[PDB]
């Protein structure tokens, strides 16, 4: 897009940094915050990934809510030693989109439904 | 199976109080946002006690009903303290509730999939507005006379049947003994529903669990609700009862107008009629309008932008701590809205007419914004990417 | 549309065809990246489409065990330009069937529509077998299949005893394992499957074959896709040697009280395959002579009941239950024995009847003249309805072009079935029994003889 | 697809007005 | 500040999944130039032409019909009849399976083993089957030795002898056969279901018979059963490959003949006794099996009502499917789709049976104790959904998979000698390639809308089941999912 890039845009570079800050504080990545539970394709996108990957992200997930609980944040050394924005998560699901959009065109059922609560 | 019994507490009988009360798992980072709704379970406990016990010396007749309740103050040993505490007890329950909503807003807990839980919650903020307006009536008062006219007049700006519903809603042909005593009896059953659907919201609501103030996969680390959350809920319950009877013993009309103790007489008009002090917001978006049509179906869509927030489906950040910019307007929306309360209880001229018309747009605007952010946020991970 | 014993109106004929209809020659064509594409023409109004690759079983070193298996099972699947969404779903659009076999020699892939279809068809095909891709769930899934099924993968005692004697009698590449084994299932993965494929399916290992399409539309079709395989030159072949050998395994005591039968088998050598063809048309003779048959049939009389084993064991002998013969005709070598199943007490006396049945055959003069007569016809009546499919055509072309370079015509074949006579028998049969013996038994092992018993029956 | 599902709502969209005077009887309208 | 992109394990694996997702994100246009997903309907005019089938009915009433093509070395002849297991009486059922039976070893010319050894000596075989409605005789054979065939064919036809020695061990054997016939429950089922929704009726027998009349079945009941039945117009002789139809008409009208001439034809019969579908269900419960199974089906078509196209069009868009198929979860059908993602079947089958007067259309599916009401479900959602907003790419989809399975079923001389004579016994002609096409691309979706109210649309079914079906939904379930109360 013309305007949200950070390269052209100062409004969205500040975005960026408020972001980057507050994800390093409590040290995860901001493809965590995405839900199996709001979306149901990140169910299927986080279910095709390696096993090594998707145990870090529970991992990380566990450290930042202890960190909340305790109320307290990550040392200096261990906050420059973090990464936030280092996707894992989204090509599978741009690719699990294509996938849904293509099988709804020619006909065909859903896959997987959400549930009437 | 477990061929021989262990515990009382997991036997049939106490099966569902145990799993819903005790061992139900809990994020273990919930702060004190989140005993505003057990303390609404005491505060709606507390109301229905003491309206029992006050209507054993009330009398629903327009000769007697203001003569019934100054002999319950007057003559009933302690019936003093049992009618501060339901005149003061509604007052808190709504302070308590509109604090329950401004959390659920703020930490984005309306979206999937928890919006059968708001769409509930809404539903029972419409019956107790309900219940508190025609219970305001019975002390048969001046404000009460001409409270109940105006609003339940407001009912004839409606198209060709008007005038046929708000004649059969009085019962007649003004606010009198009939509307009086209809009037009661509504309010004697109107909070038994709402015990029912409060009971319903909380079963919604323990099908998924609750939220945290970080709004990520909680799955992981989670601690009982007993001990851990009964002492924090022990906490604010004591302080709630040192704030209440601070209302009660040292300031107990401090909360109402001083002409609800002249008697009710038709022919001369207050020269200045407000309701509550929890109907202002409603109050002045409803008077914003110079149209009584427009005006009345002006609250139509606050109620159907309130229950349709939980749709907009691109949104993928719940907690507003890592969006600056709604976390911005959630702080905006709340100086609107208690804008529009201090306007609901002024005289219409200027400058408040423009003062009244205009927070009315920022109130619509708030609930007309936040799809915006979702889309143009949806593709936030291909722009700042490293 | 009146009831359909009255013609509809408006209907278009086509011309019928002649009462003689010419037949067609196979034509061959060479890429000169090696690659290979014969064709033929046929009356029906069906054409099949196949494809053949000299890869198989015997290619596999120590860490790829049981791959070709799988390739068999991830056949048509997520390629580098459509889906298995995509594929499917075409595949039904046009109506046709898609099918895929694995053996010990060569693969194969098979797929036939109506015949207006054929370049659909060739593109389909080229393109699930030439550019595919190994996504990791699809593989994931294929895999569980393939351990549910080997949960339950002793039902087939037959397969079970043949792979036995592979495993026993040979001792080089082709006593590999063909069904797969539970380790090289926990060692399999994408990237195993992914190098497979790509050392193994070179352009000079491949052939096209179609069973009813004119040569000039598969040509057109098959030079733009096909033309861009790089060249290389076809590593040698692996070495295997027969030895004798010996194999047990007393069936589950979860089978025993049920009065569980018993299965044993023998085996021989010949040095010489389908290199060695007036051999291997006498051996298959032979095998049509002595036939075989389970007693537990009830179809045309003419399906082989008076084969010399059915005459001379079945009709007399209650015991048995099914006695047969068999035979595995690879390149370069061949394999020549016999299986049967009986009483579980009865054992040692069957391996006395078999070897005496296979010891009358093997002397010179105790076959009738007419026997190998109707045997002659049996074989050349069998191979000739044989043919009359689509597919086997098909398949027959393919295996043909991929054994020799060239389809040697019935005619060829039809002159070697004539050149049978008691003499050419009792040779081959005596080349037979010139080699060390092989066992393998399963079910009531414990009452049978040891190898060295029934060893000693024989000669060297 | 559409035709029918439309036609299907205009009749029921027909049964509601008649319940609707039946649970009403104006004359008047 | 932070590592490299390389110096964890989760980070690589990442890295090679993002590589990977890369490599597939580009297509190339040449490999995607002739095929498209979606179907349509194309014409087949130039590909379905096909040599003659001359039909030559003679002088005795006996129709001979050939399809000639001088190229084969192989050639089959045969005698299908209009007689089978529907023209008997009760106290005589299985006499027709005995017949069959017992035809191949009488002849008196020429002894049993003299039969075989015969037919073996030149190197082809010959079978035979019957049914409800049909019997067959035919003898596969080499191109040179054809008359040597219809020789055997007339002699065993005309002058065949019954023995009692020979009746005993018969009914020994065909007592055993009985006996392996318990097995495999699909028959099992598929004669239940033939005897509950068609009681009272010829068609309710089964083709056995009990074996309370297996034992009393001498040599008088087959010598009258072979006079009356087996007729010289109720006979039809056919042969493909390579033959010519003036020589086979010569020693057809040379040795055909003795045959009895009766004046009954098969219409006459059925016109009286009718088949009539009522309705019913059997629960077989035996609940020490693994897995259970069921058949549900309504009434169907005649053989030469027109509406037959339609129902077969039906029964290709409510597909099969298979738990070791290709196709998974991605099979066209919806009933496919939902029993392949839903994991609740092993296998099911839609089936479509015609006869003379009647017929049948089911599903027959199989699957484990607990998940036997989901898959009812699912099965009578679609059945009506046919009935109610049937597409236009399904029927489309249906009417290719129906001509490709038609012509691709007929390959060889068998197949082509079964075609032509099982249709001159029912259509009393053959149907040529392209009527058939012509009648098949003239169901649209309209005309599957109206075939299905007619025979789908809130009638009365019959179902069977057997094995562990204590969870399996009762009749008045059945009965109420036939129509839906939303429209
Ligand atoms: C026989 C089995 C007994 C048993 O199972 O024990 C369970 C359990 C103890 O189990 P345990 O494991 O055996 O004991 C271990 C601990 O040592 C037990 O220690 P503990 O920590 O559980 O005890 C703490 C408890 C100690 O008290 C007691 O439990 C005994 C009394 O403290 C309270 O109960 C506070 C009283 C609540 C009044 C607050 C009212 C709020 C505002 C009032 C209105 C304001 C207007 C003025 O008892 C309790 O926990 C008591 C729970 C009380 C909560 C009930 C909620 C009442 C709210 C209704 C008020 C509405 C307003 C009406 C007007
Ligand atoms: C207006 C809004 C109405 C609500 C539904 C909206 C709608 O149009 O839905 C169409 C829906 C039709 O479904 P359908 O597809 O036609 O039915 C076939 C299904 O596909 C079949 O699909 P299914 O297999 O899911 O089953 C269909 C389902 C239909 O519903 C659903 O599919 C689920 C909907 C949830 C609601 C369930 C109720 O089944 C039922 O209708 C079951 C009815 C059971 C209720 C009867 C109560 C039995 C208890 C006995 C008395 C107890 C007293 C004893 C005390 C205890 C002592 C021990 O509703 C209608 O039937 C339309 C007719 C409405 C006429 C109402 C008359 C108005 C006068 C007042
Ligand atoms: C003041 C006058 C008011 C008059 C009524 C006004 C109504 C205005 C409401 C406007 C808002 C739009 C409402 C649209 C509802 C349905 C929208 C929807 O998205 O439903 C679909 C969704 C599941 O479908 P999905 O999986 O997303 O699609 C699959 C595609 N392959 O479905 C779900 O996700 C299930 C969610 C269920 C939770 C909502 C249930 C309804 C709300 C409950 C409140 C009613 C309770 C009342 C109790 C007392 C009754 C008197
Ligand atoms: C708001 C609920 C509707 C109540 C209402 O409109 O009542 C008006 C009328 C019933 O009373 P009404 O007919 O006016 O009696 C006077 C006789 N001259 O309404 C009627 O006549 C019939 C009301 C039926 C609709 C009720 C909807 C609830
Ligand atoms: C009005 C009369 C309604 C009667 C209320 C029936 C009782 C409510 C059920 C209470 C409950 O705990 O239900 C939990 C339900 C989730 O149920 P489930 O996912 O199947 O697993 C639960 C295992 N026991 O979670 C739920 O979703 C509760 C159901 C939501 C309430 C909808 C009621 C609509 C009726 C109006
Ligand atoms: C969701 C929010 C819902 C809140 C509902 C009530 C909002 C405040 C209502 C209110 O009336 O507060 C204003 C209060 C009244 O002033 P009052 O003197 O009674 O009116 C003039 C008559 N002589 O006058 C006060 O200043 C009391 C303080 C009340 C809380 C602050 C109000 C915010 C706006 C004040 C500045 C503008
Ligand atoms: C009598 C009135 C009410 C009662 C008794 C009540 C009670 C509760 C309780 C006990 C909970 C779970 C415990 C907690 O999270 O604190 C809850 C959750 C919730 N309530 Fe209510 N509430 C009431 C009114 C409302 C209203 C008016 C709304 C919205 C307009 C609302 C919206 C919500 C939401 C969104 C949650 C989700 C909690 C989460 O995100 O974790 N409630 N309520
Ligand atoms: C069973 C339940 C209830 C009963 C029997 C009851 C009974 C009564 C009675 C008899 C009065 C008149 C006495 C007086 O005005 O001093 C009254 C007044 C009132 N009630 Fe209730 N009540 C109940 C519940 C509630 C609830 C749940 C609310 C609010 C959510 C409420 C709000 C009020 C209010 C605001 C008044 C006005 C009193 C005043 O301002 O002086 N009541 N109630
Ligand atoms: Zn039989």
């Amino acid at each position: 897009q013309s305007f949200i890039d950070p390269k052209k845009n100062w409004f969205a570079a500040q975005h960026m940094k408020a972001i980057s800050k507050r994800l390093r504080r409590f040290g995860l990545r901001y493809d965590d915050l995405y839900d199996p539970y709001y979306d149901l394709d990140v169910k299927e996108a986080l279910n095709r990934l390696p096993k090594e990957v998707v145990d870090a992200r529970h991992q990380r997930l566990k450290r930042a809510m202890d960190l909340s609980m305790k109320h307290e944040y990550l040392p200096e050394d261990l906050q420059a030693m973090q990464t936030p924005f280092r996707g894992y998560l989204q090509e599978m699901l741009a690719l699990v989109k294509r996938e849904k959009a293509e099988r709804e065109s020619l006909g065909g059922l859903p896959l997987y439904q959400r549930t009437i609560p | 199976m477990r061929n021989q019994r262990f515990s009382l507490l997991k036997q049939p009988i106490s099966s569902t109080l145990n799993q819903h009360l005790i061992d139900y798992p809990t994020p273990s980072n919930l702060s004190y946002w989140w005993g505003f709704g057990s303390l609404a379970g005491i505060c709606l406990v507390i109301q229905i006690v003491t309206g029992v016990f006050l209507a054993m010396h009330y009398t629903p007749h327009v000769d007697l009903a203001f003569n019934s309740v100054e002999h319950v103050m007057r003559d009933v040993e302690g019936g003093w303290l049992l009618r501060y505490m339901h005149a003061n007890g509604a007052s808190m329950f709504l302070i308590v509730v509109h604090l329950h909503i401004f959390r659920g807003l703020y930490h984005a807990s309306y979206s999937s999939p928890r919006e059968f839980v708001r769409c509930l919650g809404v539903v029972i903020f419409l019956l107790m507005i309900v219940t508190a307006f025609t219970g305001y009536v019975p002390p048969w008062g001046q404000m009460s006379f001409w409270g109940a006219t105006v609003i339940t007049s407001l009912a004839s700006a409606i198209p060709v049947v008007g005038d046929t519903i708000v004649t059969w809603l009085w019962g007649g042909f003004s606010v009198d003994n009939a509307t009086l005593n209809r009037f009661f009896s509504l309010h004697h059953l109107l909070p038994f529903i709402l015990v029912g659907a409060s009971l319903l919201h909380l079963a919604a609501l323990h099908q998924y669990g609750s939220n945290n103030p970080l709004g990520v996969h909680s799955e992981m680390d989670q601690i009982s609700f007993y001990p851990y959350f009964y002492v924090k809920d022990l906490v604010g319950w004591v302080a709630f009862a040192i704030f209440f009877s601070i209302w009660i013993f040292y300031a107990p009309n401090v909360l109402g107008h001083p002409d609800n103790y002249i008697p009710a007489n038709p022919m001369p008009t207050p020269p200045h009629i407000v309701p509550e002090w929890y109907f202002l917001p409603i109050h002045a978006i409803l008077r914003s309008i110079p149209d009584k049509s427009g005006g009345v179906a002006a609250i139509a869509p606050v109620f159907i932008c309130l229950l349709a927030l939980p749709f907009f489906k691109s949104m993928y950040v719940r907690s507003s701590s890592f969006r600056p910019i709604h976390q911005g307007i959630f702080w905006l929306l709340l100086a609107d809205r208690l804008l529009l309360g201090w306007i609901g209880c002024q005289p219409v001229e200027a400058p408040f007419v423009t003062i009244g018309q205009i927070p009315p747009l920022v109130f619509f605007l708030f609930f007309a914004i936040t799809p915006i952010p979702g889309r143009v946020g949806r593709g936030i991970p291909n722009s700042y990417t490293d | 549309a009146p009831p359909l014993d009255f013609p509809l109106p408006g209907v278009t004929l086509p011309s019928p065809l002649p009462d003689h209809v010419a037949p067609g020659k196979t034509i061959v064509t060479t890429l000169p990246n090696g690659i290979k594409l014969a064709s033929e023409t046929s009356a029906g109004p069906a054409a099949s489409i196949g494809l053949y690759v000299d890869c198989g079983s015997i290619y596999e070193t120590p860490l790829t065990f049981g791959a070709t298996h799988l390739l068999e099972r991830m056949a048509f699947k997520s390629t580098r330009n459509r889906t298995h969404f995509r594929v499917v779903r075409e595949v039904e659009a046009i109506g046709g069937n898609v099918q895929a076999s694995a053996s010990r020699e060569q693969m194969g892939y098979t797929f036939d529509a109506l015949k207006t279809h054929v370049p659909e068809m060739v593109e389909l095909l080229v393109d699930c077998v030439r550019n595919p891709v190994f996504l990791d769930w699809e593989v994931n899934e294929q895999l569980l299949k393939v351990k549910a099924e080997v949960g339950e993968a002793s039902k087939n005692p037959q397969d079970l005893l043949l792979e036995a004697i592979h495993s026993a009698g040979y001792s080089g590449a082709l006593a590999n394992p063909l069904l797969a084994s539970e380790s090289a299932l926990n060692g399999l993965n994408g990237s195993i499957l992914e190098e497979f494929v790509a050392e193994n399916y070179t352009a000079p290992r491949i052939v096209l074959a179609a069973s009813g399409v004119e040569h000039e539309e598969l040509l057109s079709i098959a030079e733009p896709l096909l033309s861009d395989l790089p060249n290389v030159p076809r590593p040698e072949e692996p070495k295997s040697v027969y030895t004798g050998g010996d194999y047990r395994c007393h069936t589950e005591s979860g089978h025993i009280l049920n009065g569980q039968r018993t299965h044993f088998a023998l085996a021989f050598e010949l040095p010489g395959g389908w290199h060695k063809l007036k051999d291997a048309m006498v051996l298959t003779v032979l095998q049509m002579l002595l036939g075989g048959g389970g007693s537990f049939s009830a179809g045309g009389p003419g399906k082989g009941m008076y084969s010399r084993l059915y005459l001379r064991v079945l009709n007399e002998y209650p015991q048995f239950h099914s006695i047969s013969a068999f035979n595995n005709i690879y390149n370069n070598t061949g394999i020549f024995g016999i299986q049967v199943t009986t009483g579980s007490d009865f054992v040692s006396k069957a391996i006395d009847i078999t070897v005496n049945e296979l010891l009358a055959v093997a002397t010179s003069g105790q076959v009738d003249q007419v026997q190998l007569d109707r045997a002659k016809q049996a074989t050349k009546s069998a191979i000739l309805m044989n043919l009359e499919s689509r597919m086997v055509v098909s398949e027959d072309i393919g295996r043909q072009v991929l054994t020799y370079g060239e389809r040697k015509p019935v005619e060829d074949f039809l002159k070697a079935v004539d050149e049978v006579t008691l003499k050419d028998i009792a040779s081959i049969s005596q080349k037979l029994i010139s080699s060390p013996l092989t066992m393998a038994s399963y079910g009531d092992v414990i009452y049978v003889p040891n190898y060295e018993s029934v060893s000693s029956k024989f000669r060297s | 697809i559409q035709p029918t599902d439309v036609k299907a709502a205009a009749m029921w969209g027909v049964a509601a007005a008649t319940g609707g005077l039946y649970l009403i009887q104006p004359w008047g309208w | 500040s932070p590592p490299p992109p390389n110096a964890m394990v989760y980070d690589r694996l990442a890295e090679a999944v993002k590589a990977k997702l890369r490599q597939l994100e580009n297509p190339d246009p040449r490999f995607l130039k002739y095929g498209s997903p979606r179907p349509t309907l194309t014409d087949h005019t130039r590909i379905l032409a096909a040599p003659e089938t001359r039909v030559t009915t003679l002088p005795n009433g006996l129709r001979v019909a050939t399809e000639s093509s001088l190229a084969a070395r192989t050639a089959t002849v045969g005698v299908w009849i209009d007689a089978g297991s529907r023209f008997e009486t009760e106290e005589s059922n299985g006499t027709a399976h005995f017949l069959e039976h017992m035809i191949f070893k009488g002849t008196e010319k020429r002894n049993a083993r003299e039969l075989e050894e015969e037919i073996e000596n030149m190197g082809g075989h010959l079978n035979a089957y019957t049914s409800r409605e049909q019997t067959t005789y035919y003898a596969k054979v080499a191109d040179k030795d054809v008359p040597k065939a219809l020789d055997i064919l007339a002699d065993i036809l005309q002058n065949s002898r019954f023995d009692e020695n020979r009746i005993s061990r018969e009914r020994d054997v065909i007592l055993r056969e009985m006996e392996e016939v318990e097995g495999q429950t699909e028959e099992v089922i598929f004669d239940h279901l033939h005897a509950t929704a068609f009681q009272y009726t010829p068609l309710g027998r089964t083709i056995l018979g009990p074996a309370q009349n297996i034992k009393t079945i001498t040599k008088d009941h087959l010598q009258n059963y072979i006079q009356t039945h087996y007729t010289a117009p109720r006979m039809v002789i056919a042969a493909s490959g390579a033959v010519k139809h003036e020589d086979i008409v010569e020693q057809v009208k040379k040795l055909f003949t003795k045959l009895s001439t009766d004046p009954t034809t098969a219409s006459q019969l059925v016109a009286k006794e009718p088949a009539i579908f009522t309705g019913s269900e059997v629960r077989m419960l035996d609940d020490e099996i693994p897995l259970a199974q069921f058949a549900v089906a309504f009434e169907g078509a005649s053989w030469k009502d027109p509406d037959s196209i339609a129902l077969m069009v039906m029964q290709a868009m409510l597909g099969s499917w298979n738990k070791t198929a290709g196709g998974g979860k991605h099979m066209g059908s919806e009933l496919a789709q939902r029993v392949g993602i839903n994991e609740v079947a092993e296998s099911m089958m839609a089936f479509n049976t015609n006869y003379k007067d009647t017929g049948l259309f089911g599903v027959y599916a199989v699957a484990k104790p607990d998940c036997l009401d989901d898959l009812s479900y699912a099965i009578m959602y679609e059945t009506t959904k046919l009935a109610y907003r049937v597409s236009d790419d399904d029927v489309t989809r249906a009417r290719n998979q129906l001509k490709s399975s038609l012509l691709l079923y007929i390959d060889g001389t068998s197949p082509v000698a079964e075609d032509i004579g099982r249709q001159l016994l029912t259509y009393g002609r053959r149907i040529p390639f392209a009527e058939l096409f012509a009648r098949i691309d003239a169901v649209d979706a309209s005309t599957i809308k109206r075939v299905a109210n007619r025979f789908i649309y809130d009638k009365d079914i019959a179902i069977a089941a057997m094995g562990p079906i204590q969870r399996l939904p009762d009749y008045n379930w059945f009965r109420r999912r036939t129509y839906w109360n939303r429209y």
